[PDB]
RNA sequence: AUUCUGUGAUACCUAGGGGACGGGUAAAGGCGAAGGCAAUCUUUUAUGUAAAAACUGACGUCGAAGGACGAAGGCAAAGGGAACAAAAAGGAUUAGAUACCCCAGUAGUCUUUGCAGACAAUUAUGAAUGCCAUAGGUUAGAUUUUUAAUUUAGUCUAUAAA
C-alpha cells in the first residue's frame, strides 16, 4: 500500500541522514517494496522546541519517503524508525485513498504544487 | 461491454503506473545512487541550508488563486501543453 | 536583541505589573498590594491606574527611559488593569518610554481541554 | 455557508429599539476630566481647558428629540408575507 | 449632468465622513 | 485493486507496444547508433517497470 | 513642497472613500458613483465559490504543505469557520481535518503559523528571540 | 392536438421573455460582494416599456399593476423583472435604465465592432461571411475552423484545474469508441487518394487494424495529432501553428449586439465648415488617477484606460463635478469575458471647439469673428 | 535565526508589532479585534468551571437558534426596506 | 476568615519529570440496535445510503423465553494518582446552618480482569408494512442545457384534508 514517512533526524551530522535513509530503503526493497521517490528538505525549525533523549532541539533536518509495501513492512519501517535514537520524530501517513485511479498519481512529492488527485 | 469499460478503466492505470515507473527505485544500486546525489552538504544553494531557500516557500492559496485571477502572463503556453496531452492521451488511451 | 518586557498580568481581584530585561529577569514585580491596597482594595480600576503609575515612576528613578531603546508590552487576562494601565502608559505618565515600544502581545493562558475546573457554582 | 432562515410564525414583527437611543454628550467630557484629576492633579493648570468644557455642556442646550423613524408599521405589513405566517 | 449632481454629492459625504475620521483620530492619543 | 494476471499482462503488453520507439520512416535516413540505443534503453526501462508493477499490484501488500 | 505634499494627502484621502475598483469594461451609470453605492454596505468579503472544489485537489493528501495549512488557521492557530472559507461542509471537514493530522503528527505548530512562514512575514526582524540564559 | 386557449400562450408577448443568461463570467476565486451588487458587464434581463397612458396606470402588461412612485416621472420608462411573482406576492422588479440607456448611448458614438489584432492598423468588420459563420460540415478542413468563433468545446487554458477534471472524466472518457470510427473515415479517404491519383494517369471505412497503427505513426508527431483532436471535441485552436487565443474565444456573438455597424469610413459632413477630418469628440470623466498603474475613464457609461500620454496625474476636490476631458473613440472591441473595451484616443483642439459651437458653450465663434 | 532560535510560544500567534503606518496606539486596536474575533475573553469564562457535556451541548443549541434568529430576522428588516424602495 | 509566604511565596524565566484531559473546526450536522460515540497515525469490524446493470427467486415481518449488549455510580483485585471531588474536617453566614459560599481534602473518576443490570435508559410516543395534499430550510449522493432545476434516502420547522 502507498505509504509515506516524514523522518527528522538530528542537524549535526548529514551522514547520519544517509544510513537512516539506506536503512529504512533497503529494507523496503528487501521486502518486496516499491520506492517512489526520496526528497531531501534541509534543516528548518521545529514546531517547537522540544527534547529528545536528554538533548534540546530548535532545527531538524526532514527527509520524506514516499513508498509502496505491505502492513508488515510498514509497521517494521515505523518501529525502526522510532528505536533509532538519532531521529527526533516521525510522521507516517497511509497516503492516497485505497483505489488504483487516485494511487496511479502519486509521484514526485511536490513543493511547489498540489498533489492532484 | 458495461463490464469492459471497467477493464479499460482499470487498464488506463495501469498504463498510468507504466509510465511514471521511470523514476521509481527497485533495487538497492539506485537507491544509493540517488541518496548520494541528493544527500549532500551543500545541495540548497550552499547560502542556505534548506529547502526554503531555493524553493523559498511551498505553494500557497494566495499563489493559487494569483494563477487563475491575477495574471489570468506565459504560464498558459507552459499549461496548455500539459493540458493538450491529457486530452489526447484519455481519447487514444496510449498515454503519449 | 530581544527588547524588554513590560507583563501586565490583571485577574478580577489584582493586577500584576513585571518589568523584565531581554533574558526575561524581573527588575520592578510589583503588585496592587505594594501600595498599600488591603483585601479588597487592590481590585478596584483607580488601584490598578496608581501602581502603573507607580511603577513607571520607579522606572523613571532607575533611568529606564533612557537606558531602553526596544520594550514589548505584554497583556495577560482581562482584568480591570487591562484598561487602566494601558492608560496609564498612553497617556502623560508614560511618554518618554512610549516611543520606544516594538511589539504588543497578548499572554492569557488557555487549555485546550486540560484539567478539569471547579464545579458551577449556585450563587442564586 | 447556509443563507438565512425563514423565520417561524410571530405574534408581531418589530424592534424594541425603533429610535437609536442617545447617549448624554458630556457624561464623556466628564471622563475627561476625572482622568485628568487621576494624572494631573485636582488643583493643577492644565485642567483648566478640561474643567471649562465640562461647564460648557451644562449651560448649552439639549438637542430636541429626531423624528421617529417608522420601521415597525412597514414589518406588520410583510410580517405575513416574510415569515411562515402570524400566530395567535 | 446627471453624473455631475450625483458626484458632487458623494464629495460632500466624502468631506464630513474624513473629518469624522480625524476628529475620531484625536481621541486615540 | 480488482485485477488479474490477464488483465495485468495484456495491460503491460499494451503499454509496451505503444511506448517502442517509433522506427525510421526509411532504412537510409536511419541511425543504427540512436535506434540501437533506445532499444536496449526501452528494453531495460520495460523490465523495471514490470518488476514495479508487479510489486504494487501483489495481493499480498494489501489490507483485510 | 509644502502645498503640494499636502494636498498629496487630501488626494489620497479622497481616494481612499471610492471603495470601488473601476475596471475595463464594467458599465456604471450616474447612480454608481452616489454615496450609497460607494460606501460599501456589504460587510462581507467573501470566497466566490469553494475554492477547493475548483483547483479540485485533495486536502488530506496535502497535509504537508505548511503554507497551506497556515491559510485556515487565525493567527491564533485556530480553525477558520466556513463563513469565512466559504466551502461546503464536505469540503470543510476534510481542510479541518487536514489542520488537524498535521497538528496531531507534531509538524506544525497549534498556537501560531509555521515558524519559518513567520520569518517571511512582517516584522521578520522583530520576532521574539530566545535568549540563552547560561 | 393543441387546445386554442393553449395555441394563443405560445405566441403570447409574456412567453417571449428569454430566460436570464448567466451572468458576465468573471475570476473564478475572487472576493465579491454579496449584499450589495453594482450593475453587470452586460444586462441579464429583458428592458420594457409602455405606453404613457397605460403608465399612468402602473400596467406593464405583468401579474399586477406596479406602483407609481418609483415607476412614473421619468422620461424613458424602463424596468427589469427579477421573478413576476415572488414569495411575498409583488413583482420583484427594478429600474432598467442603467442598461438601457447605455445601450443608447454607445450608439450614439457610430463606432463599429472590429475583431482585435495583435500589437499597421486594419479594422476589420465582424458581420462578415467569411469569418462570421457557426454551421459547418465534418468534411470541412481545420484551416476554416479558425474563422469560426463559436465553438462547442471548452477553452482548456480558461477551465480551472477542476473543471478541467470534471470534463475529461464526463465528456472526453465516453468518446473513444466515436472518436475511433472518427479516424476510420480518415483513413478511408486516404486509400481513396493514391487510387483516384493513379486512375487520372471509397471504401466501406471499416479496418480495426490500421486504427491502431494510425496513431502510433502520430506519437511522433503530436501537432498533426491535436490538429485531429481538436475537430472531434470543437476546442479553439491555441498554439500559433491563433485568432483570440490570448484570453480565448468570445462566449458571445464578437459584436454581442451592441452594434451592428460594419465600418466607420465615412465623414460626416459639417453645415457650415464642411467634410470634417475625424468624428466628433466626446467628454469622458476620470476615474482612479494615476497617482494602480493606470487611469480609469467613463466614456459613455464604459469605463476604459485612459489615452497613453493635470488631470490624470492627481485628484483635485475643487474641481466641481469631476475632471472632464474630451476624448475621441478610435476602436472597440468586445473581449472573450464579454466586456466592451475601447481604445480611447486623446481628442484634438479644434474638434472639441467645433463641437461645442452647436451646443452654444463655445468662448469663441470660430465662423466669422475668428480673423486668422 | 541562524545565532538567536525564535521563542515559539502561544504568545508569538498574538504578537502585532510596530510599523511606521501602525503605532503603538494603533496597534491595540488591531489586537483587540483579533482577540476579540477569537473569543479568547469567552473561552477564560467558559473555562472558569467545568461544564458537563449535555449541559454544553443544550447551551449551544439555544445559543446557535439565536444567532439563525438574528440572522433570519436581519435579513427580513433590510428585505422590507428593499420592497419599499420598489413603492411595494 | 481559615490558608500560602522571609526555610524567599505571588510575579517573570531556564532545564528535566509526571498523569489524565481534547481549543478552534461545529451545523436545525452526522454514525450505531440502543446505551452512547468529537485531538492524531497505523491496523482492524458489521450494517446502512446513491446510480446503474447483473444475480438468487418469497429466502419476509413481529417475536414470550434463553443468551448477548447496556449510562453514571458501586463492589473485587493489581496499577495509576496531575486535576476534580462524595466522605471526614476546618473557616464564615445565620435566631439556629446539616447546608448553599470559602481554605483544604479520601474514596472515586482513568488503565487491566470480573461481578452488578437499576436510569426522565425519553421522541414521557415498541418494532414493521400499506397508504394521504403542499410549502420553506437542511444532510449524503445521483441526473441534467451542471448557471440552476428534477430526483433517491434522511432530518427539522409551518400548514391543508383530517
Ligand atoms: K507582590
Ligand atoms: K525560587
Ligand atoms: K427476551
Ligand atoms: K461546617
Ligand atoms: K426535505
Ligand atoms: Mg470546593
Ligand atoms: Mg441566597
Ligand atoms: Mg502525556
Ligand atoms: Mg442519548
Ligand atoms: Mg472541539
Ligand atoms: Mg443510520
Ligand atoms: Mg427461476
Ligand atoms: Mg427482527
Ligand atoms: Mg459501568
Ligand atoms: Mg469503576
Ligand atoms: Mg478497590
Ligand atoms: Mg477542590
Ligand atoms: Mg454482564
Ligand atoms: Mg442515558
Ligand atoms: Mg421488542
Ligand atoms: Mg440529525
Ligand atoms: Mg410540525
Amino acid at each position: 500500500m502507498l505509504y509515506e514517512t516524514i523522518g527528522i533526524v538530528r542537524p549535526g551530522n548529514i551522514a547520519e541522514v544517509k544510513e537512516l535513509v539506506l536503512t529504512a530503503g533497503k529494507l523496503i526493497l528487501n521486502q518486496g517494496g516499491v520506492i517512489r521517490d526520496i526528497k531531501n528538505w534541509g534543516t528548518f525549525l521545529l514546531p517547537r522546541p522540544i527534547s529528545t533523549n536528554q538533548q534540546r532541539h530548535n532545527r531538524g533536518h526532514y527527509f520524506v519517503m514516499r513508498y509502496d509495501a505491505s502492513i508488515a513492512t510498514h509497521e517494521e519501517v515505523r518501529r525502526t524508525m522510532k528505536a533509532d535514537p538519532r531521529v527526533i520524530r516521525t510522521a507516517n501517513v497511509k497516503l492516497g485513498d485505497g483505489k488504483l485511479e487516485t494511487l496511479s498519481r502519486f509521484g514526485a512529492i511536490p513543493w511547489r504544487s498540489l498533489e492532484e488527485a | 461491454e458495461k463490464e469492459a469499460m471497467k477493464s479499460e478503466a482499470r487498464r488506463d492505470a495501469v498504463v498510468q503506473l507504466y509510465v511514471a515507473s521511470k523514476n521509481f527505485i527497485v533495487d538497492e544500486k539506485e537507491l544509493e545512487e540517488h541518496v548520494n546525489k541528493h544527500f549532500t552538504e551543500k545541495i540548497h544553494n550552499a547560502s542556505g541550508r534548506s529547502i526554503w531557500d531555493s524553493q523559498k516557500n511551498p505553494i500557497s492559496m494566495r499563489e493559487l488563486r494569483n494563477e487563475f485571477s491575477g495574471f489570468n502572463t506565459t504560464s498558459a503556453a507552459v499549461k496548455t501543453t500539459v493540458r493538450q496531452k491529457n486530452v489526447a492521451e484519455e481519447l487514444t488511451g496510449g498515454k503519449l | 536583541d530581544e527588547p524588554y518586557h513590560f507583563h501586565i498580568y490583571s485577574h478580577k481581584h489584582n493586577t500584576h505589573i513585571t518589568v523584565t530585561k531581554p533574558n526575561r529577569d524581573a527588575l520592578i514585580s510589583l503588585s496592587c498590594g505594594n501600595l498599600g491596597f488591603k483585601k479588597s482594595n487592590r481590585k478596584h480600576y483607580d488601584s490598578a491606574y496608581q501602581l502603573g503609575a507607580y511603577v513607571v515612576d520607579k522606572m523613571h528613578q532607575m533611568n529606564l527611559h533612557n537606558k531602553i531603546k526596544k520594550m514589548e508590552v505584554v497583556l495577560r487576562g482581562f482584568g480591570p488593569g487591562r484598561e487602566a494601565v494601558i492608560k496609564v502608559l498612553l497617556g502623560n505618565e508614560g511618554r518618554m518610554l512610549r516611543s520606544s515600544i516594538v511589539r504588543v502581545s497578548d499572554a492569557t493562558r488557555l487549555k485546550f481541554g486540560g484539567t478539569r475546573s471547579k464545579k458551577p457554582r449556585r450563587l442564586g | 455557508p447556509n443563507k438565512p432562515i425563514r423565520l417561524p410564525p410571530l405574534k408581531q414583527l418589530r424592534v424594541r429599539q425603533a429610535n437609536k437611543a442617545e447617549e448624554n454628550p458630556c457624561i464623556a467630557v466628564m471622563s475627561s476630566v476625572l482622568a485628568c484629576w487621576a494624572s494631573a492633579g485636582y488643583n493643577s493648570a492644565g485642567c483648566a481647558t478640561v474643567e471649562n468644557a465640562l461647564r460648557a455642556c451644562m449651560d448649552a442646550p439639549k438637542p430636541a428629540p429626531k423624528p421617529n423613524n417608522t420601521i415597525n408599521y412597514h414589518l406588520s405589513r410583510f410580517q405575513e408575507r416574510l415569515t411562515q405566517g402570524k400566530s395567535k | 449632468e446627471l453624473e455631475n449632481k450625483t458626484y458632487e454629492s458623494w464629495k460632500k459625504w466624502a468631506t464630513t465622513e474624513i473629518a469624522r475620521q480625524e476628529s475620531a483620530r484625536a481621541s486615540m492619543y | 485493486y480488482l485485477l488479474n494476471k490477464d488483465e495485468f499482462d495484456s495491460a503491460i503488453q499494451y503499454a509496451e507496444h505503444i511506448l517502442k520507439p517509433i522506427k525510421a520512416e526509411d532504412r537510409l535516413t536511419a541511425d543504427p547508433e540512436k535506434e540501437d540505443e533506445e532499444a536496449r534503453e526501452h528494453a531495460a526501462r520495460h523490465a523495471k517497470a514490470v518488476a514495479a508493477l508487479e510489486r504494487i499490484a501483489k495481493l499480498e501488500h494489501g489490507g483485510a | 513642497v509644502q502645498e503640494l505634499l499636502q494636498s498629496e494627502v487630501t488626494s489620497n484621502n479622497y481616494m481612499r472613500m471610492m471603495r470601488r475598483r473601476w475596471n475595463n469594461g464594467d458599465v456604471y451609470a450616474p447612480r454608481d458613483l452616489s454615496p450609497y453605492e460607494m460606501k460599501g454596505r456589504n460587510g462581507g468579503w467573501v470566497e466566490a465559490a469553494d475554492v477547493v472544489d475548483e483547483l479540485g485537489f485533495s486536502p488530506l493528501d496535502n497535509y504537508r504543505n505548511f503554507s497551506l495549512i497556515s491559510d485556515y488557521i487565525t493567527p491564533f492557530g485556530r480553525i477558520r469557520h466556513s463563513k469565512e472559507t466559504g466551502l461546503k461542509p464536505v469540503n470543510q471537514r476534510k481542510i479541518a481535518k487536514m489542520v488537524r493530522r498535521a497538528i496531531g503528527l507534531g509538524i506544525h505548530p497549534s498556537v501560531h503559523k509555521h515558524p519559518e512562514i513567520l520569518k517571511n512575514s512582517n516584522g521578520r526582524h522583530l520576532l521574539p528571540l530566545v535568549v540563552p540564559k547560561g | 392536438g393543441v387546445s386554442p386557449g393553449g395555441a394563443l400562450l405560445r405566441t403570447s408577448r409574456m412567453f417571449s421573455l428569454p430566460p436570464v443568461i448567466p451572468p458576465p463570467p468573471g475570476n473564478k476565486l475572487q472576493m465579491i460582494s454579496e449584499r450589495a451588487s453594482a450593475t453587470e458587464a452586460y444586462p441579464t434581463h429583458q428592458v420594457l416599456t409602455t405606453f404613457e397612458s397605460s403608465r399612468s396606470r402602473g400596467d406593464w402588461g405583468l401579474k399586477r399593476p406596479l406602483p407609481l412612485k418609483s415607476t412614473t416621472g421619468t422620461t424613458y420608462p424602463m424596468v427589469k423583472v427579477k421573478e413576476m411573482d415572488s414569495l411575498e406576492q409583488i413583482t420583484d422588479f427594478t429600474s432598467g435604465t442603467q442598461h438601457g440607456l447605455t445601450l443608447k448611448k454607445f450608439q450614439a458614438l457610430n463606432i463599429p465592432i472590429s475583431t482585435p489584432s495583435e500589437i499597421r492598423p486594419v479594422q476589420r468588420s465582424v458581420f462578415e461571411a467569411d469569418t462570421d459563420v457557426t454551421a459547418f460540415s465534418p468534411d470541412e478542413q481545420i484551416q476554416e475552423a479558425e474563422k469560426r468563433w463559436k465553438f462547442s468545446g471548452p477553452w482548456l487554458a480558461g477551465m480551472t484545474p477542476g473543471e478541467f477534471k470534471e470534463y475529461l472524466a464526463k465528456t472526453v472518457r465516453p468518446k473513444r469508441a466515436e472518436f475511433r470510427k472518427f479516424i476510420q473515415k480518415k483513413i478511408a479517404a486516404q486509400k481513396t487518394e493514391a487510387a483516384n491519383r493513379e486512375l487520372q494517369e471509397k471504401p466501406e471505412s471499416i479496418t480495426d487494424d490500421e486504427v491502431t497503427e494510425y496513431l502510433r505513426r502520430l506519437r511522433n508527431d503530436n501537432q498533426v495529432l491535436y490538429d485531429l483532436v481538436g475537430q472531434f471535441l470543437d476546442l479553439a485552436p491555441l498554439k500559433p501553428p491563433s485568432p483570440y487565443g490570448g484570453r480565448g474565444p468570445p462566449i458571445t456573438h464578437p459584436s454581442a449586439g451592441i452594434s451592428y455597424l460594419r465600418t466607420a469610413a465615412y465623414l460626416n459632413n459639417h453645415p457650415i465648415y464642411g467634410p470634417q477630418k475625424s468624428h466628433p469628440p466626446v467628454q469622458a470623466r476620470v476615474l482612479k488617477p494615476r497617482r494602480g498603474n493606470d487611469a480609469k475613464i467613463g466614456v459613455a457609461g464604459f469605463v476604459a484606460d485612459g489615452p497613453l500620454g493635470s488631470v490624470m496625474d492627481k485628484f483635485d476636490p475643487s474641481i466641481e463635478g469631476g475632471a472632464k476631458l474630451w476624448v475621441n473613440v478610435d476602436k472597440a472591441t468586445v473581449d472573450s469575458t464579454g466586456r466592451v473595451q475601447l481604445t480611447v484616443s486623446d481628442a484634438k483642439a479644434t474638434d472639441v471647439l467645433i463641437a461645442k459651437e452647436l451646443i452654444g458653450d463655445a468662448r469663441e465663434p470660430i465662423f466669422g469673428s475668428a480673423p486668422k | 535565526q541562524q545565532e538567536l532560535n525564535i521563542r515559539l510560544r502561544p504568545s508569538t500567534g498574538r504578537t502585532f508589532y510596530v510599523s511606521g503606518h501602525q503605532d503603538f496606539a494603533g496597534a491595540l486596536k488591531l489586537l483587540h479585534r483579533t482577540v476579540a474575533a477569537n473569543k479568547v475573553k469567552k473561552d477564560v469564562r467558559l473555562q472558569r468551571f467545568h461544564e458537563r457535556p449535555a449541559l454544553k451541548r443544550k447551551r449551544n443549541l439555544r445559543e446557535r437558534w439565536r444567532a439563525r434568529f438574528k440572522e433570519g430576522f436581519k435579513a427580513a428588516v433590510n428585505r422590507t426596506f428593499e420592497l419599499k424602495n420598489q413603492g411595494w
